RNA sequence: GCGCACAACUGCGGGCGCCUAGUGGGCCGCCGCUGGUAAGCAGCGCCGGCAAUGAGGACACAACCUCGUGCGCGGGCAAGGGACCCCAGCUGCGCACACAGACGAAGGGCGCGGGCGCGCCCGCCCCGAAAAUGGACGGUGCUCAGCGCAGCCCCGACCCCGCGCACGCACAGCGUGGUAGGAGGGCGCGCCGGCGCCGCAGAAGCGCAUGCGUGCGCAUGCGUGGAGGCACCCGCGGCGCAGAUCUUGGUGGCAG
């Protein structure tokens, strides 16, 4: 079984993917999570801003330096949520975490790779559209997050290489198609089929 | 000879269990394409082997699924030693043959 | 048995062949189930369902229709599941799981010497009846009889049978059991219906 | 499905006692002899042969393939009625046009999809 | 080798240590029922170690068998061999451990003569 | 829900030999209720104990559905709240009788949270289109009444699937 | 004295005596109350519980809910649940947008959804609604994980059922929680009257193993040891320790 997945995190609710990630990680399944920065989360932004903040408000007034650590990339700020949808402090939930990799848009590493969807976690199906939401890359950017537009720059050069590559395979099974229905080929396999 | 030439790959995801109670006897797998309940009962009463490596010699758990577990096609296997919590997340191999209780 | 049904179908075909309405006669008996548990039960509750003997949940018994067996079973509607079998209820009840209460008799030529206190839980065989019933009734259908039609040897008959320790019902009791049936429980009078919830108890 | 061979497409002769069954996928054919395993381990496929001689042989000395050990057995033997049943069937399959490479070609399992894809 | 073979059946591999004998070694692991007001195995709390019941107890006749069907026999000299000499199937021998070498000799050669196992030899 | 005519009288007596034979139409999940909401009415219009109460008949009203087209229901109820009890007339428009008020039930409890025992139902009656009442249902007794579906629907069960599926279509 | 005679239903053995313990601070819930502004306050009645009741569910949680409880195996369930933590969910119909659901009043809201005659009514939402370490629907989070409903299904206790074993019983069977407490039968120790034996070819003791045993404990192997000991039946008793700021002795950590 296959059970190395990457996931392209555009259009997803945030929860609603980390659900279907970490019941995967717990089955042993490696997840790769792509464009975090387009995670969604539900609702209006300054509603998504207030849990933020309120998020920020939590440390140690003892020693900061062992609080609650703030994360402002929306990688870091996934695998947060993912952290406690397993259970981390035994063995077997951080050995889950430890298959999760959350990037911001597409390193060239996952160039040409496969990408995968949790329909049931993306927001086209679950939300209605009258209903705002605001990405990760729409909050975190306001909190500390410089790398926004950079992120999606490199996100296009990535998705420009990739349409052209798809460009090109298609017309090669366009071609294997017209060479497959072609009579010529067609009695070269019946003599095959014909000398055994 | 390959596992996975005859038999169908299941993960072996948890232990029967209540929320904190945890029955080790009947081990919880899910079959690889099983995703109802009806699908699942196509392998009722099938054999079940989980392979491992003890010192480096291999080794074969045999076992049966006993029973079916919800309505995703997650059925509950019994078999001659149960299975650790070390290997929730690896696969056993679900037999296309039918075994029963006493002989597996 | 099928005589006796056809004769009331044809009873009531005719009343409606007519303007009129009829009802036969109600059975002479009840199928009572204990649905409740053990706890907390207050001391009068507590001693009806001992003389019911429904002395652990999802036991079954037979208690007779009388005017005095109705109002015990008002007083403790709110721990059983009562209504009235037909006699297809009531033979599956006995032939699946039915036991005798069978005294211990050490002397083979003298029936009259035996134990008191100590009753014996065995099989429902015919030679059980036999025995306790002095050759009058000595089959299980013969037994069914008493039960049914309510004859003289119904308090014999029904006290010979151990009762019933059913199962839990298969698909659950579908919600909260404790609470009436007419709130959406599983607790009162399922007049006729009471087969809904035995025929699932039985295995 | 367990035994010695364990993915080879044979058929099925004969029901032996202690819940055995006799197989041969042909010898010639897929080079596996005449053996009985445990009645269970043959996955049944929808497709027979037409054979119509007596498969009542002398079954005293054919080896037996037992579950996980993977023996090896000694080589061929004297085949007195075994050579004459073997050629039936050779002749049985090759009535059928692709037959000869069914029997031939190791078992694959089918790409799961649904539980109605498992029929064979 | 036993007459009839009578499988182990110990109802659990537990072994019932004292409570606390893990912990303090003034507590040893001779089994001590606990008594106090609070004590988590006396009110049996989930997590507590077990404690031994009339429910763990093996067969009555399965009791105190080795090697399968065999029941052991105490042997201090060679005239405790001739009441075995019979029931040889029945019964393991054992020489007891203050026996000496001087009669452990008589005793390992009668036995085997009567046809006696002896588990020490 | 099913639809219960449970018939009902006192019980006869050598007083009274042949009483007044009642019956109650009952929208009920089974006959037990059904007997319930009879016994009630009998205890509440009448002064007729369940204790005295002999119920003589109780049939499903089931409708054919033949040809199964959809009618039009106007439905007066009367539900009870945790503040008071009050009436109300809601029209829908389905297959039978029993789903009606199956709309109905399911159309209170969203609308009002009113559960299925806090609702007695005064009258339902199949509607003509000229009679109905609420121009919500009025429009789709229109005929070639047509609008397109919106909502995203998958197409089998998915945890994970690779971006080109299409799972909507 | 003769004669008559077994009396609603259901269940079922019952009656009485003797000796003796512990207890005599209670607490909680339900319903019903008294005092009090109230109180996790105080004082009652009835029943149930905790105390002494484990286990499951309640995030944890003496008392709530389920439900009792030997040791296992198999089934079926209860309460409670079925996004992930975490076992178990899908199909449909509604409603709501407030860092809401996730403590709340009087009083309000051309906020939204229904209903009745601009005013009312019903749901949801809003305002009223302010505390001090950073932080709690349990958490993650969720805007179909919220508020409602329906259908079918599933998960889930030591419960119930079935089977097997242990123990108790008056034993074709039934039963199995337990503080204070009572009782029975054993294990163990010093010595006694006996009775079977063992030991310089190595006793007791000790160390480590193995085995038996529900358990108290027992037996053996090897090592050590260097002169006594064992088993059983009896009898006597200064007869069994984790505690007593125990006693005495020794030794640690603290601490180079
Ligand atoms: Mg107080
Ligand atoms: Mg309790
Ligand atoms: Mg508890
Ligand atoms: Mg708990
Ligand atoms: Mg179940
Ligand atoms: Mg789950
Ligand atoms: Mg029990
Ligand atoms: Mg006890
Ligand atoms: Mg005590
Ligand atoms: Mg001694
Ligand atoms: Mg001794
Ligand atoms: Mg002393
Ligand atoms: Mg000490
Ligand atoms: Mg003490
Ligand atoms: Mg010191």
């Amino acid at each position: 079984i296959n059970k190395e997945i990457i996931v392209d995190g555009t259009g997803h609710i945030a929860g609603k993917l980390g659900t279907y990630i970490a019941k995967k990680l717990l089955e042993g399944y490696t997840i790769t999570v792509l464009c975090a920065e387009s995670i969604v989360l539900t609702g209006p932004i300054h509603r998504t801003k207030l849990r933020y903040k309120d998020y920020l408000n939590k440390r140690c007034l003892v020693n900061p330096l062992r609080g609650p650590f703030h994360y402002k990339e929306p990688s870091k700020l996934f695998m947060r949520l993912v952290k406690r949808m397993v259970p981390y402090k035994k063995k077997r939930g951080a050995a889950a975490l430890q298959r999760l990799q959350v990037f911001e848009g597409i390193p060239e590493k996952f160039e040409n790779t496969e990408r995968s969807i949790c329909p049931r976690a993306l927001l086209e199906y679950c939300a209605n559209p009258i209903r705002k939401s605001a990405t990760y890359g729409k909050l975190l950017s306001e909190f500390g997050w410089k790398h926004l537009n950079i992120t999606e720059e490199m996100k296009k050069k990535v998705l420009q290489r990739e349409e052209k590559a798809k460009k090109e395979k298609d017309a090669r099974m366009e071609e294997i198609q017209r060479i497959r229905e072609s009579s010529s080929f067609n009695k070269e396999v019946e003599e095959i089929m014909s000398r055994i | 000879f390959d596992p996975c030439l005859t038999a169908i790959p299941a993960t072996f995801i948890s232990h029967m269990r209540g929320r904190r109670i945890v029955h080790p006897s009947h081990s919880l797998l899910r079959i690889e394409g099983v995703k109802t309940r009806e699908d699942a009962k196509f392998f009722l009463g099938n054999g079940v082997v989980s392979l491992y490596e003890l010192s480096g010699k291999k080794m074969e758990n045999r076992g049966r699924i006993r029973r079916l577990h919800g309505n995703s096609g997650v059925v509950a296997a019994k078999f001659e030693r149960n299975l650790p919590p070390n290997k929730i997340g690896t696969e056993v191999f679900v037999k296309l043959y039918k075994v029963e209780d006493d002989d597996y | 048995y099928k005589e006796h049904m056809k004769k009331e179908e044809d009873a009531r075909r005719e009343a409606e062949a007519r303007g009129a309405f009829y009802v036969p006669k109600e059975p002479e008996f009840y199928v009572v189930v204990r649905i409740r548990g053990i706890h907390k039960v207050p001391p009068r509750e507590r001693k009806i369902l001992e003389l019911i003997r429904l002395k652990k949940p999802n036991h079954a018994v037979f208690v007779r229709n009388n005017a005095p067996m109705r109002a015990m079973l008002h007083k403790v509607r709110a721990y059983i599941a009562f209504g009235f079998a037909d006699i297809h209820l009531l033979r599956t009840l006995v032939y699946k799981r039915g036991m005798a209460k069978v005294s211990k008799r050490p002397l083979a030529n003298n029936s009259s010497v035996f134990k008191i206190g100590q009753d014996m839980r065995l099989n429902l065989t015919n030679e059980a009846i036999e025995d306790h019933f002095g050759g009058r009734i000595r089959c299980v259908e013969e037994l069914i009889y008493q039960i049914y039609m309510g004859t003289d040897l119904f308090k014999k008959a029904n006290n010979f049978l151990w009762p019933f320790t059913l199962c839990s019902p298969r698909k659950g009791f579908g919600g909260r059991k404790a609470k009436d049936i007419t709130q959406g429980g599983s607790t009162g009078c399922h007049y006729d219906k009471i087969g809904n919830l035995i025929y699932r108890m039985i295995e | 499905l367990e035994g010695d061979f364990t993915a080879r497409r044979v058929v099925f002769l004969k029901q032996v006692e202690n819940n055995k069954a006799l197989c041969c996928g042909p010898a010639p054919i897929n080079n596996v002899p005449f053996f009985v395993i445990d009645e269970r381990y043959l996955l049944r496929t929808s497709t027979v042969l037409d054979l119509k001689e007596d498969v009542n042989i002398d079954i005293s000395t054919v080896f037996e393939s037992k579950r996980g050990v993977v023996a090896d057995r000694m080589d061929i033997d004297a085949n007195s009625d075994q050579k004459r049943i073997e050629n039936a069937i050779v002749d049985a399959v090759s009535s059928i046009r692709f037959m000869k490479r069914y029997l031939a070609t190791p078992f694959k399992m089918p790409k799961f999809k649904s539980v109605s894809s498992l029929k064979f | 080798e036993p007459y009839l073979r009578v499988p182990r059946q110990r109802k659990t591999k537990h072994k019932f240590n004292r409570f606390h004998s893990d912990r303090f070694k003034r507590v040893k692991k001779s089994w001590r029922r606990p008594k106090g007001i609070d004590n988590r195995v006396r009110r049996k709390l989930s997590g507590a170690i077990k404690m031994p019941n009339k429910g763990y107890g093996t067969d009555k006749l399965a009791k105190h068998m080795v090697h399968g069907g065999f029941r052991l026999v105490q042997i201090r000299n060679v005239g405790d061999l001739l009441p075995l000499i019979s029931q040889n199937r029945f019964y393991c021998a054992e020489v007891a451990h203050s026996v000496g070498a001087k009669k452990r000799i008589e005793i390992f050669y009668k036995a085997m003569e009567y046809g006696i196992h002896l588990t020490n030899g | 829900i099913k639809e219960y005519r449970i018939y009902g009288s006192k019980m006869p007596t050598e007083q009274e030999v042949a009483p007044q034979i009642f019956f109650h139409n009952v929208f009920a999940k089974n006959e037990i209720v059904a007997r319930s909401r009879f016994n009630n009415l009998m205890k509440t219009k009448y002064k007729i104990k369940s204790g005295k109460i002999v119920i003589l008949k109780i049939e499903e009203l089931v409708e054919d559905l033949k040809d199964m087209k959809i009618k039009n229901y106007g439905i007066q109820l009367v539900y009870r709240s945790k503040k008071g009890i009050h009436n109300m007339y809601k029209e829908f428009r389905s297959i039978s009788r029993c789903k009606a008020v199956e709309m109905l039930f399911n159309d209170m409890a969203g609308r009002h949270k009113a559960k299925r025992d806090d609702i007695k139902i005064v009258s339902l009656k199949e509607l003509r289109s000229e009679d109905l009442r609420r121009d919500r249902v009025i429009q789709f007794t229109k005929d070639d009444v047509m609008y397109p579906v919106f909502k995203k629907v998958l197409n089998s069960k998915y945890d994970f699937v690779l971006k080109g599926t299409n799972i909507f279509n």
